[PDB]
């Protein structure tokens, strides 16, 4: 909004929020906020402009909706009006598959379901997580075959470990005013899920097992079916006078 | 350890040996074995990190490494030093100001400014002991004067 | 092992020494990252 | 189209029929801010949008910019010699044609329909030096030019820098007092920006005495009297997403 | 007429970054003096507006610290400094 | 395009086919490093550089010097003296572009004394009452400028009009030395690296070079070697030449990232595999 | 500037004489150098890299307090208007410029010995005279007169304005943002030391809101939720050392100003000042402030040792008395845990272990210090660090109404 002479309305910063700083790890505001000005600057000659407002005319026939309609034809020849909506319903499945996935990753973060939370995986640090939302971002734009940025900004710079945008503009008179942008119903998380928590049943038709590794040597003679042995298992963690191998 | 994050030296390979024992392997109880085996686990990289703006440099980190007390003591007393004679710019830009007698009036950009450091100031006193040791390493003839 | 309780000991606390009598090797610290700007950096000079 | 065009379009309504051309406001919203982590604080990326759309406006508006008149004006009244190196030669120095366009004129406009992602400001050499009097005459013109371009502008702080350029040419035969620590009548204008630094004679003409202060109390009131009134206007379609964050 | 170079300008890809010159000593700076020069803005026009400003550079890790090679590579070099041989040559073996 | 000012050495090589070679050879043992660096150190501006020396301090000329752009795109356009320089108006009348008044032009063909009627008020005329920095401010827009006299600084100096108007008013050698600035221009790129023997404002995007060796003791400029090197002592500017091999520029010695051993820094492999059938088969005054 | 101060001497703890050593002398202000803003010489970012564990001044306060008794024993001018020596020692000119042995021709009257002296400037004319080169003594005295007033924590003053912080302020603080708090007090020591500055100068109400800030993040009250203008400092975890703390600037909402001016006077109640940086540091800073702009008011007696009771221009007990407030650390440091769980910074679980951590690091410092002090009983002659019972490190003073000050002056 444009703020005339009301000094308290001035508009002092327009920052990006990629986490609610409440939740913030760190402060980690804005680079925006070492500007000068609030947004880009862009510098224009007066003269130039004066000119243009001391000479302004017209034709000599002007009819406003002849020339109107006539102007305005070509543009609603074109198609960015839809082109527009498609690449914003891509952008938030992205942005929601991203989001889930990094937050699977790290110990604690943003309130996802965490069905492959069995699994081992080091806590992942910023560094990481832009390795992962590279390779999402990558995969994306290689699916559906679109060119330009989509999510590069989120792994470029700054924090991926994201959790819901928001933006927000600071006036003088220290009022805040901020707008989230939460998610609306995505569709590919949702079946996403689905194959994370059917894989964690089915893992052994991905060729990976899991449970222990037992060491003992059998020198039979008769059947043998390892990857379901049918005897008990010689001994446990806690089982009787078994020891448990030091740090090194 | 997947546990900690710490400084890949990243080109120097036989030095990051040395800079954390606690990374070691032991095959076999030697001497230097019964000593790092006794190793705490975490006391190692990163401890704390001071991060201000998103896409920038933080401005200092805290770890602990190999490193021993009295060099610490006089690099952090040099810092000391160097901090003792910075200023902040409001307090730059009005030196220059009353150095011109107010001509010349300028002022600063309002914005954040993380990491400056300019050690470009000192006390009267020093500014006085310079001056008097000036005026002795001088023939007090005319020979002194005339540059001035 | 007096030469690192930082490393081994486990009552070591951060922030702590015997620098007068002893030297430890193994130690917790701080690492700056400033930066010296002109005088241009810090002000807008008057240009020509 | 704003009802400027009226149209038909027949379709045939088969039962298995798809056309996915529709989204949320969500959508577009976050979309939105979406450009905002992209385009980050990149100016260089940023500018290409007020480009399109200052050539689009060019393309389509009936406005035509023509001088020819003002030219006529100027010439008769001016003795038009190669001689009067006073500011007639100034204003003929702005007068002669350039074969921009007038591209920053379309700019500012273009600018209004993206503030908050970029503003357009006045350029820092347009301003007279801080240090020169009143008398200077093109120093005087400058600041004329500078105070009829103001409102173009989209920098909130237009108002304040085209103040302090008058106050700077007359801080010798007016000087007032300026209530901001760190700041004095003789600072270069565009340096003001930030609204802390707002004068309060600015902010309160009356702390300005008219006897003492005739010229400047007299060009407060006048800013404070005629500077233009912001509105707004709908567009768009109600059957589609909107896009809007803060408005 | 209705030039599509005109109606689908979005940001590029590696928008944010693209211009940040490889160095080390000031990157934040380095990269906003050349998206201002890259974007055709000259200094003696912009001002006081140049002076402080700083825009993300590549140069800069999403921790916050100066790499002057992808971090994968970082990765790398540190888990390639830590490889004991899997079969050793020893007398004492059984 | 990072910006390195270069400052030569006590018996830098002049003549060489590459100033470059001169700074460290090092640079042209690969093309996947030479590729990475613009020159620019235009002679005209050597020339004129070397006349000026001799009427302008350290302080002065620096402060001169600073605020040229890195391509110098104007040009100084000598005009002849009236009487000559009035004719060109009429032997192509569209070339009086100003549209000074015919009978001003031919009252100045008729009078003994030709005054300066005929330069005033031409827009940016230079008249011989005006001093150095009045030409390097208008240098920083770009444009051309119209000047009266020779001694100039900051621009290739050419002819406004054909030889013939400025023919008589000036000499042989004179009307000779403006012929490569008569047809001055040449492009400038846009790589990873330029050099520039042209002073700049030291800054993050520019930086000095540190060679560890006495200047050229003949070259004009040698005098603002100690501003600029404390200037960037204070500031942590200078790049001691090693650090222009890296792949990523950074002032310093035995750097963490970079062991420093390939063969690019191994100057002791000075090899020569390419020819072009060029007169020098041996330029035995160059020395490494 | 401030053509006046008053101050007042140390306390002597029953013993006959003051308490410290000839090498403490020589050693922390010898060299016959100025000893007037030597006050940060021997601090560091962190006890870390300081020789604070062992040995002689075993302590992070132990060498300003060793200055102060050293000052009390050579500032008889302001008390009598004669220079005076104290064994063989005396200034050597009449501007106090340095200390050396007395001559041997015409020694200054020796001086006979007190606790607890007032001093006045106007008892010794040359001062105002050569005000413009004399003015360091004034922020020393200052000090050391804020600390000889109280028992346990030295004494400093708060206040915040019911107007925004100017411009230059918030120009200033923008550059201060990673600097750790230890930094900031040499800077704000540096500026008011060294040269006259007059109370209308933008760094002195920078500190002074520096020192208010600090304090409403102390109790937790300014927050990355909540902050005031945008700044707010940041403390670092209990589990590795606590004692440390940064600016910060952020998005969060930005705290209203309270409905009317707000002012205290403000001192630890515990003896774990003695051995914390962010106590001396931050006192150090905000007596800064007072020693440049003198004494807003004075102090309320009520909560003072006996030998406080009624100093002239100190301390008062009338109408134009500004109350002074005390917190012991580890109450202080629960109500901030409970503040930001209130904020939503933390959970409830991580609340309890915070206040694990930090009443355990706290233990820490209670058992360095009471060691200590067996290791340097006072009756060796000098005093590295101030004695106390054993008691005095659980006592909750005002802490209470500390918070609640907080609560009122960042609303």
């Amino acid at each position: 909004p444009f703020t005339r002479l009301v000094q308290n309305d001035v508009i002092t910063n327009v920052l990006v929020a990629r986490v609610d700083p409440a939740q913030r790890g760190d402060a980690a505001v804005d680079i925006r906020a070492t500007h000068a000005t609030f947004a880009a600057a862009l510098p224009v000659d007066p003269a130039a402009i004066v000119v243009a407002m001391l000479c302004g005319q017209t034709e000599t026939n002007l009819i406003p909706s002849h020339h109107y309609g006539k102007a305005f034809a070509p543009l609603f020849a074109s198609n960015a009006m839809f082109t527009r909506n498609q690449r914003a319903v891509i952008t938030r499945e992205a942005f929601v598959c991203a989001r889930s996935a990094v937050a699977q990753c790290q110990d604690a973060g943003f309130l996802v379901p965490r069905p492959l939370d069995a699994l081992r995986q080091f806590d992942v640090t910023s560094a990481a997580a832009a390795e992962i939302m590279h390779a999402v971002n990558d995969a994306f734009k290689t699916a559906f075959d679109l060119d330009g940025a989509l999510l590069d900004g989120l792994a470029l710079y700054g924090d991926p470990r994201i959790a819901d945008l928001s933006a927000a503009y600071l006036q003088y008179g220290g009022n805040v005013v901020r707008e989230h942008v939460p998610p609306g119903p995505s569709h590919i998380h949702r079946t996403l899920q689905q194959v994370e928590s059917t894989f964690m049943a089915e893992m052994n038709l991905f060729n990976v097992a899991r449970g222990n590794l037992y060491l003992v040597q059998t020198a039979t003679n008769g059947n043998w079916s390892p990857m379901a042995p049918v005897a008990a298992p010689p001994f446990v963690r806690g089982g009787p006078n078994v020891r448990v191998v030091g740090r090194f | 350890t997947s546990g900690r994050m710490i400084r890949a030296f990243e080109g120097r390979p036989e030095l990051l040996a040395l800079a954390y024992p606690g990374r070691a392997v032991l095959p076999t109880q030697t001497k230097n074995a019964q000593f790092l085996s006794t190793a705490i686990a975490d006391r190692i990289g990163r401890l704390d990190r001071a991060n201000l703006i998103g896409g920038e440099v933080s401005a200092m980190v805290e770890c602990m490494e190999l490193c021993d007390a009295l060099t610490l003591h006089i690099r952090e007393t040099y810092v000391m030093l160097l901090r003792s004679m910075h200023q902040d710019p409001t307090q730059i830009v009005q030196i220059v100001n009353e150095c011109a007698n107010n001509l010349l009036n300028s002022t600063i950009p309002i914005s954040l400014r993380p990491t400056i450091l300019c050690p470009w100031f000192a006390s009267s006193e020093d500014l006085r002991l310079q001056q008097v040791m000036h005026l002795v390493n001088i023939s007090s003839n005319t020979a002194a004067a005339l540059p001035l | 092992p007096l030469r690192w309780p930082g490393l081994v000991d486990p009552n070591y606390r951060v922030g702590t020494n015997d620098l007068p009598n002893r030297i430890t090797l193994y130690n917790s610290l701080y690492r700056y990252n400033f930066t010296y700007p002109t005088l241009d950096g810090i002000m807008y000079v008057r240009s020509a | 189209a704003n009802n400027l065009l009226n149209s038909t379009i027949p379709i045939s309504l088969r039962p298995t029929i798809l056309c996915p051309w529709f989204a949320s406001s969500e959508d577009l919203r976050l979309q939105q801010v979406m450009h905002l982590v992209n385009i980050s604080s990149n100016t260089a990326a940023a500018l290409p949008l007020v480009e399109a759309l200052s050539t689009l406006l060019r393309s389509v508006t009936p406005l035509v910019l023509d001088p020819t008149v003002l030219t006529n004006a100027i010439t008769t009244i001016s003795e038009s010699t190669t001689q009067t190196i006073s500011p007639i030669s100034e204003i003929l120095r702005l007068l002669q044609p350039m074969g921009n366009d007038y591209a920053a004129f379309w700019k500012c406009i273009a600018s209004w329909a993206y503030n908050g992602l970029v503003t357009t400001v006045l350029s820092e050499d347009a301003f007279p030096d801080s240090s020169q009097s009143i008398t200077h005459l093109p120093s005087m013109w400058k600041c004329l030019f500078l105070t009829l371009a103001g409102p173009m502008t989209s920098d909130p702080h237009s108002p304040v820098k085209v103040f302090m350029a008058l106050a700077n040419l007359l801080a010798q035969p007016e000087p007032i007092a300026i209530g901001v620590p760190g700041m004095h009548q003789t600072t270069p204008a565009s340096q003001f920006s930030h609204p802390g630094v707002w004068p309060p004679g600015f902010l309160n003409p009356q702390l300005i005495n008219p006897q003492q202060a005739p010229l400047l109390r007299a060009f407060a009131e006048h800013i404070r009297a005629n500077w233009p009134q912001p509105s707004e206007f709908g567009y768009g379609s109600t059957l589609q997403g909107s896009a809007n964050l803060f408005i | 007429t209705a030039s599509p170079a005109d109606t689908n300008v979005v940001p590029a890809k590696d928008a944010p970054t693209t211009n940040s010159p490889p160095s080390t000593t000031s990157p934040n700076q380095a990269a906003a003096d050349a998206n201002q020069q890259q974007a055709g803005i000259v200094s003696s026009q912009s001002g006081p507006n140049a002076v402080g400003d700083s825009a993300p550079s590549t140069s800069v890790n999403n921790d916050g610290d100066i790499i002057t090679r992808p971090t994968s590579d970082s990765i790398a070099a540190v888990a390639n400094a830590t490889k004991p041989a899997a079969v050793v040559s020893d007398p004492q073996s059984m | 395009m990072i910006t390195i000012v270069v400052i030569p050495t006590a018996h830098f090589s002049w003549t060489d086919t590459n100033f470059l070679n001169s700074v460290d050879y090092r640079l042209t043992s690969q093309p996947k490093i030479r590729d990475r660096f613009a020159v620019y150190a235009p002679g005209w501006l050597r020339r004129q550089l070397d006349e000026f020396s001799a009427s302008l301090t350290a302080s002065e000329l620096l402060q001169a010097l600073q605020t040229i752009p890195i391509p110098v795109k104007a040009r100084c356009l000598l005009l002849p003296k009236p009487k000559r320089f009035a004719q060109w108006l009429l032997d192509v009348p569209s070339a009086n572009i100003w549209h000074i008044p015919v009978t001003t032009l031919r009252a100045t063909v008729a009078s003994k004394h030709p005054s300066s009627d005929v330069y005033n008020y031409i827009p940016d005329h230079v008249p011989p009452s005006a001093e150095f920095d009045t030409v390097t401010r208008r240098v920083a827009a770009g444009r051309d400028i119209y000047v009266r006299s020779t001694k100039v600084l900051g621009a290739p100096l050419c002819l406004a009009a054909p030889a013939k108007y400025y023919a008589g008013y000036l000499s042989t050698h004179q009307l000779d030395g403006v012929y490569p600035d008569n047809w001055a221009p040449d492009n400038f790129h846009k790589r990873e690296f330029c050099l520039t023997i042209l002073p700049s404002l030291l800054g993050p995007r520019t930086f000095l070079l540190d060679v560890d060796a006495d200047r050229d003791a003949s070259y004009p400029l040698s005098v603002l070697w100690p501003q600029l090197r404390v200037l960037a002592l204070k500031s942590r500017l200078l790049l001691p030449p090693v650090a222009l091999l890296r792949r990523v520029v950074d002032p310093g010695l035995k750097p963490t990232w970079s062991a420093d051993s390939d063969a690019a820094f191994r100057a002791l492999r000075l090899s020569r595999p390419s020819s072009a059938s060029k007169p020098t088969g041996f330029d035995f005054s160059a020395l490494p | 500037a401030q053509r006046q101060f008053f101050g007042l001497t140390y306390n002597f703890y029953g013993q006959p004489a003051p308490l410290f050593d000839l090498n403490d002398l020589q050693e922390l202000a010898g060299c016959y150098a100025r000893p007037w803003t030597s006050r940060f010489s021997h601090l560091a970012i962190s006890t870390g890299s300081l020789p604070v564990w062992s040995a002689r001044y075993p302590s992070v306060a132990s060498r300003n307090i060793i200055v102060n008794t050293l000052l009390g024993a050579h500032l008889n001018p302001f008390a009598g208007g004669q220079v005076t020596s104290h064994q063989g020692i005396t200034w050597r000119d009449p501007v106090l410029s340095s200390l050396a042995p007395v001559p041997a021709i015409q020694p200054p009257p020796v001086w006979a010995v007190a606790e607890n002296v007032p001093l006045d400037s106007n008892n010794y004319p040359t001062y105002v005279l050569n005000l413009s080169s004399m003015w360091p003594i004034n922020q020393d005295v200052h000090i050391m007169t804020m600390w000889a007033l109280s028992d346990q924590g030295p004494i400093y003053h708060l206040e915040v304005p019911v107007d925004p912080m100017p411009a230059a302020t918030t120009a200033a603080l923008m550059a201060y943002i990673g600097v750790p708090i230890a930094h900031l007090a040499q800077t704000a020591y540096r500026f008011a030391g060294q040269l006259p500055q007059s109370p209308d100068s933008t760094m002195v109400s920078t500190i002074r809101w520096l020192s208010a800030i600090w304090f409403g993040s102390l109790t937790g009250r300014l927050n990355r939720s909540r902050t005031c203008n945008g700044f707010y400092f940041e403390f670092a975890k209990p589990a590795l050392n606590p004692d440390q703390a940064v600016l910060k600037w952020n998005d969060g909402a930005r705290a209203a100003p309270p409905a009317a001016a707000q002012s205290s006077y403000m001192r630890c109640i515990s003896p774990h000042w003695q051995h914390q940086i962010v106590e001396v540091a931050g006192a150090l800073m905000s007596q800064s402030v007072t020693a440049v702009t003198g004494l807003p008011a004075l102090i309320d007696e009520a909560t003072l040792p006996a030998w406080s009771q009624g100093v002239a221009n100190l301390t008062g007990n009338g109408q134009g008395v500004v109350p002074c407030l005390d917190y012991n650390p580890v109450p202080m440091a629960a109500a901030r845990h409970l503040q930001w769980r209130q904020d939503g910074l933390i959970t409830a679980a991580q609340e309890a272990q915070l206040n694990n951590d930090y009443t355990a690091y706290a233990l820490t410092i209670e058992r360095h210090l009471t060691a200590m002090l067996v290791a340097n009983p006072i009756a060796a002659g000098r005093m590295p660090i101030q004695p106390f019972n054993a008691a005095d490190f659980g006592q909750a003073g005002q802490t209470a109404a500390a918070v609640a000050l907080a609560q009122a002056m960042f609303v």
